[PDB]
Formats: structure tokens, C-alpha cells, sequence
């Protein structure tokens, strides 16, 4: 039972060793830059516990990483396995995909969920066990025989959960967050094997200060014009390299003055990597790392060439790359703004807010405090589940039946009780 | 519950009002506990419903692990949501928040 | 953090492409010191403008040429353009 | 300007149709309201 006590301690204490692991990796890579070259070695500045406490803190980091992922195994894994069972059962009942659909080659998630119906203990949380027999006997008459089949079918050798547990591992391994922390564990292990790349755990600043959903925020606003625009920039530079290679076969000198064994740009391949690596990272343009045009019968062409072409390239293209990236941040901040403001002026349930509700002092405050409050619906559902099915009142049983029917019009749309008076 | 239902379903009294403010520390003791909501009880009129809020659930819902999930759900609703699914996803949130409330309560 | 990650990578691989001296006939300066490397990359590559591809060894004739070109180009235009531009954007939007 | 016109083609088309030209304000109260408008009612190919 000590393991029960221990896992309940880790699940109750889960959201603190994330902060502890970030603090530990932060303090380790505070130290890790103290290197030099002899084969790599650490000096000694002030207090001679550098090597042993590096050893200690690497141990402690890896332990807190494995610690943390087992704590996450005992935590939210039931919630997501619950949500997946609920979706599977509530699409067997109101739709019956394994009756009729047998779904398409896309959305392989339900196709993996196909492997779980012939278990022993299918809806094992789901607040329930019942709906399996209900569905497979409500449909098991004019699709009879196969569904009646697939409904029923220390010293522990083969008497544990097999296929449901394999399905559970399959659903767990498709997670965002679990797979993220498992990669974090493996990087802890290999950085324990080699402390150079131990500093990859500063990437966990991606869940930094009051920015807890930054992974979804960065995944969402990817414009994907930018990939097409970088492609455009590459095409313009490639066109340029075609032109300059096919005419200007002498104005490139990587050497000095030609007394050294001079280097004239000729290789097409290199001519392209040269123009990227140099002319894009120039800033001043390709008119710098170039032959001066003094005294040549292509001077006018090369001046027009360079001036027009590469200020047309670097100014316009690099500026609008910069503009796309900064406008992504602008969209982040705008959605983070008009969540909060229109939530704090116009609630869910009314959906009109403080306009004709406005005239009461502390009006909308009283609305969200007393009237609906959005947890009183949740606590109401606790109450309206946890009583018996004979002791409801009229409105109470009415709301229960509309909930069971999936009708959804007992939430007051467009008017509330204070507005109803007149 | 009964006195609140009298005073709220019949305000604008003169008769009740002296009795209404008379000796009510019960109202002080039972405005953490009564939950009021609003529905439409098939008579096409908004009818407030009074009920009980369990004392083992204000602590269970005001603590973290769930208060964490609340803001995430509010963000995913108000960020993007059609005018019909609102409530169906809301009740899905309600049901698995019950499930998390249960398994956090066993901790 | 991005510059520190960079210093980790460049220190742990590119232990010859830094020369603060001239041509090596002078008693040449590779910046092996991790501590110095980091202050070097701040003080030089951030205050460069043109990027860290300037104060560097030229990659002509080396079997890390492709890696160092990809390294420099992608990494430091990704650093200076995006990060310094949005620092500038935050400060100007404060005035806004 | 490119992105703004590419935006306020789509949004005000998807809130207020051609033929009505008022859209989902007093038409709003029906669930799937404007969806039913453009599916059943006019649909712009049923004219064709
Ligand atoms: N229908 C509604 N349901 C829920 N909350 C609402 C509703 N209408 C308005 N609100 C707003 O939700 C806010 C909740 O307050 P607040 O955000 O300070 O506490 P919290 O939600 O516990 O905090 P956090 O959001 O950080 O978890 C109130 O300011 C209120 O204006
Ligand atoms: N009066 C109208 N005539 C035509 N379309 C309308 C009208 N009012 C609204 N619409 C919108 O036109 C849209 C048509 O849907 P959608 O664009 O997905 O299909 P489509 O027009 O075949 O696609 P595409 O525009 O890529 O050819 C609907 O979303 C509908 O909201
Ligand atoms: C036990 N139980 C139920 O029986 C139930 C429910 N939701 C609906 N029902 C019917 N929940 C959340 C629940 O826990
Ligand atoms: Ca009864
Ligand atoms: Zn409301
Ligand atoms: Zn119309």
C-alpha cells in the first residue's frame, strides 16, 4: 500500500516538480559554460565542489524526470483514456460506426480504437459499464449474429488486461504532452551520458511565465505563406545566379588582388550558396563583396544590375519576411486580448451582456457571481446525478430527461430572468 | 431554500420584509451552499432552480489540477466555436470535469 | 537562451574557426574559453548587424563548410532579424 | 491591402448573404440559421 501512498503523493504534488526540474536544469547550465580546452575539462574558480555537484545534480535531474513522468502516468492518463472511451461509446450509440461506417483511410485514431471492442473490460472508467450491451442488443437483430458474437465473445499468469492495455498504450503514445515529457526524459538520460547537450532542457521555457499554452499558440498561427515566400526568395536568387553566371564570368574574386592564386566564381552550385550565404547575410547588398566597376564596358549594366536587383531583393523580401513574423505575434496578442475583454463584458449564458443589463450597479458582477457562475451548472450536475431517480422535482427531472435526450435548449438563450421581468 | 424562494419569487413586499431581515444568520451560513441557476421548464418562461452544493466540492473545484483545466477550456471555447456546438462541448467539459473531480477527490 | 544554446553548439564542435588575431603569424587567438565565447557572441554577433558571418573564418576548403554555412545563415538570420525586430516592435508599440 | 481584401471578402460573405443582404442578425436566432439559408433557400445555383 506504500505504492498507493507514493503515487497519490506524486499526483497531488505534480505541478511543483515541473518548476523544480526547470530550476535544476537552469542551475546546471548556469555551471556548464565553465569549460576550457586541454579534450574538454572544467576549471576551478572559487569552491571546489564543481565536478561532484555536477555529478549530483545530473543524478537528481534524471531522477526528478522519471519521477515526474510516472506522476503524470498516474495523473491525466485516466482523463484522456476517459475522453477516448466516451467518444468511442457515444459514437457507437448515436452513430454506430462499427455497424455502418467502417471509417475511411484518414482519421486513423478510430481505426486504432477498433482494436478495443473485444476486450473484457472495455468502458472501464466511463462512469459506467452498461452501454456496451445496450448498443449491441439494440442493433443486434437485423445486424444480428456478428454483433451478438462480438458482444460476449504472484500466481497471475495470463489473467490481466491484455488488449485494452495495449490500446491504452497506443492512445498514450499518441499524446502531445506525454510524448513531450518522454523525449525530455530521454534527453535527460543522454545528457547524463554526455553533459554537453544537457542544456536542451532550457527549451522547457516554452511553458514559461504565464504563457502555459505557447505550444498551441505557436502551432496555430503558422501562416505558411512564409514557406512559400522563402521559396520565392530562393527563386529570385536562383534566377540571379543564372544571369550572373551566364554573363559576369570575371567579376568575382575571393582572393586578394590576383597575385594570390585568384578565385573567380564559376561553379554554379557554389555560385548559389555564395549568393545566399553572402548577399543575403550582407545587409549592405552584394555590391560590397564584388569587383569595383571602374573601367569596364559592362559598368553601366552591372550598376543597374546590382542597384535595382538587390535593393529590390533585400529591402522588399527580407522586410516582408520580418513583417510576417512580427504580424504572427500581433495575432497572438489580439486573440489573447479579445478572449478576455468580450468575456468580461458579455457572458456565456445570457450572451447579451451589460447593455440592458448594464443599469444595475455591479450588474455583470452580480450576474456571474449569483446567477449562472458556470460551476453551478457543474455542481448542479453533481447534485442532479447523485440523488435517486425517484426524488427529483418537476423541473429537476425535466432537466434530467432533456439532458438524457440530448436536446439542449434548456439553457436560456437570448434572455435571462432579470431581463424577463420588464 | 424556502425563504430565498419566497423573497426572490415574490420581491416588492411590505409584508415579508420585516420578517425577511429579522433573524437570518442562516442566510449567512447558507450562501456558500445554495446554488441558483436558470432554465426553461417547458412552459417557455425562465424559472430559477435552487439546489445543494456539496461541501466536498467547493474545495475540490477551487483547487488546482482542475482550475488549470478551466482556463484551457474557456480559451478553446471563446477562441473558436460555432453557434451550436457551444453547449455540447460544454457538457462534455462538465462530464470529464466530474471525472477529474472524482479522481482528484480520491487523492 | 538562444545565444547560449548557440555557444554550446559552436564551442562543442567548431573549435578552430575563431581568430581574433591576423593570419596566424601573430600569436593567434581561438576563443576556447566558454565564458568568453558567450560574451563574444553577445558583444559581437548581436552588435554586428551583418551577423556573425563577418567576424569569422571563411569556409573555403573544409569538410565542415556545408554545415557551417547552413549553421550561420539559418541560425543567425533567424536570431537577429526575428528577435531584434520584435524587441524593437515591443518598444515602439509601448509608445503606440 | 492584399490581405485585408482577401479577408473581407470571406468574412462578410460568410455572415451576410447576397440575396437577403441583412444576414444573421434577425435571421440569427435559428440554430444553423444562415447555414440553412444558403443551403435550402437561395443557394445561388438554384437561380442558375
Ligand atoms: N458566464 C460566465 N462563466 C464564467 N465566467 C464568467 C462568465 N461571465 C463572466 N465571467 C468572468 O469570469 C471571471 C472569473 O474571474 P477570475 O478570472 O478572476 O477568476 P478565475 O476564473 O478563477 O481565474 P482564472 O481565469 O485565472 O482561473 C469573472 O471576472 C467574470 O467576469
Ligand atoms: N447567397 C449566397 N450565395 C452563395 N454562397 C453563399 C451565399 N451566402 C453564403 N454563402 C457561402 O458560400 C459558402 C460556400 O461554401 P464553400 O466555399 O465551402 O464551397 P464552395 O463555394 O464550393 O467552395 P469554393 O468557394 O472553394 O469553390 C458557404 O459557406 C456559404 O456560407
Ligand atoms: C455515476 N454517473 C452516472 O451515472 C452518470 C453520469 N453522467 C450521467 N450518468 C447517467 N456520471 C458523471 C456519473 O458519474
Ligand atoms: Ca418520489
Ligand atoms: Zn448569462
Ligand atoms: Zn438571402
Amino acid at each position: 500500500a506504500y505504492q498507493q501512498k507514493l503515487l497519490n503523493y506524486f499526483a497531488r504534488n505534480f505541478y511543483n516538480m515541473r518548476m523544480l526540474a526547470l530550476f535544476v536544469a537552469f542551475a546546471i547550465n548556469f555551471i556548464l559554460l565553465f569549460y576550457k580546452v586541454s579534450v574538454h575539462y572544467v576549471l576551478e574558480e572559487s569552491s571546489g565542489y564543481m565536478e561532484p555537484t555536477l555529478r549530483i545534480l545530473a543524478i537528481l535531474h534524471t531522477v526528478i524526470s522519471f519521477f515526474c513522468i510516472i506522476g503524470y502516468y498516474c495523473l491525466k492518463v485516466p482523463l484522456v483514456i476517459f475522453k477516448r472511451e466516451k467518444e468511442v461509446a457515444r459514437k457507437l450509440e448515436f452513430d454506430g460506426l462499427y455497424i455502418t461506417e467502417q471509417p475511411s483511410e484518414d482519421d486513423i485514431k478510430g481505426q486504432w480504437d477498433r482494436l478495443v471492442i473485444n476486450t473484457q473490460s472495455f468502458p472501464n472508467n466511463y462512469w459506467d459499464k452498461f452501454v456496451k450491451r445496450k448498443v449491441m442488443d439494440k442493433y443486434g437483430e437485423f445486424y444480428g449474429r456478428d454483433r451478438i458474437s462480438e458482444l460476449l465473445g504472484s500466481a497471475v499468469l495470463n489473467s490481466i488486461d491484455v488488449k485494452y492495455q495495449m490500446w491504452k498504450l497506443g492512445v498514450v503514445f499518441t499524446d502531445n504532452s506525454f510524448l513531450y515529457l518522454a523525449w525530455y526524459m530521454t534527453m535527460s538520460v543522454l545528457g547524463h551520458y554526455n553533459n554537453f547537450f544537457f542544456a536542451a532542457h532550457l527549451l522547457d521555457i516554452a511553458m514559461g511565465f504565464k504563457t502555459l499554452r505557447t505550444i498551441l499558440s505557436s502551432v496555430t498561427h503558422n501562416g505558411k505563406q512564409l514557406v512559400l515566400t522563402v521559396g520565392l526568395l530562393a527563386v529570385v536568387v536562383y534566377l540571379y545566379t543564372v544571369v550572373a553566371f551566364n554573363f559576369f564570368r570575371k567579376f568575382y574574386n575571393k582572393s586578394e588582388d590576383g597575385d594570390t592564386p585568384d578565385m573567380k566564381c564559376d561553379d554554379m552550385l557554389t555560385c548559389y550558396m555564395f549568393h545566399m550565404y553572402v548577399g543575403v547575410r550582407a545587409g549592405g547588398g552584394i555590391g560590397d563583396e564584388i569587383e569595383d566597376p571602374a573601367g569596364d564596358e559592362y559598368e553601366i549594366y552591372r550598376i543597374i544590375f546590382d542597384i535595382t536587383f538587390f535593393f529590390f531583393v533585400i529591402v522588399i523580401l527580407l522586410a516582408i519576411i520580418q513583417g510576417l513574423i512580427i504580424d504572427a505575434f500581433g495575432e497572438l496578442r489580439d486573440q489573447q486580448e479579445q478572449v478576455k475583454e468580450d468575456m468580461e463584458t458579455k457572458c456565456f449564458i445570457c450572451g447579451i451582456g451589460n447593455d440592458y443589463f448594464d443599469t444595475v450597479p455591479h450588474g455583470f458582477e452580480t450576474h456571474t457571481l449569483q446567477e449562472h457562475n458556470l460551476a453551478n451548472y457543474l455542481f448542479f450536475l453533481m447534485y442532479l446525478i447523485n440523488k435517486d431517480e425517484t426524488e427529483h422535482t418537476g423541473q429537476e427531472s425535466y432537466v434530467w430527461k432533456m439532458y438524457q435526450e440530448r436536446c439542449w435548449e434548456f439553457f436560456p438563450a437570448g434572455d435571462c430572468f432579470r431581463k424577463q421581468y420588464e | 431554500v424556502l425563504l430565498t424562494n419566497l423573497s426572490e419569487h415574490m420581491p416588492n413586499d411590505t409584508r415579508l420584509q420585516t420578517f425577511l431581515e429579522l433573524a437570518e444568520s442562516v442566510l449567512n451560513y447558507f450562501q456558500p451552499f445554495l446554488g441558483r441557476i436558470e432554465i426553461m421548464g417547458s412552459a417557455k418562461r425562465i424559472e430559477r432552480v435552487y439546489f445543494e452544493i456539496s461541501e466536498s466540492s467547493r474545495t475540490q473545484w477551487e483547487k488546482p489540477q482542475v482550475k488549470e483545466s478551466k482556463r484551457q477550456f474557456i480559451f478553446d471555447v471563446v477562441n473558436e466555436g460555432g453557434e451550436k456546438e457551444k453547449m455540447e462541448l460544454f457538457v462534455n467539459f462538465c462530464e470529464d470535469t466530474i471525472f477529474e473531480m472524482q479522481l482528484a477527490a480520491q487523492i
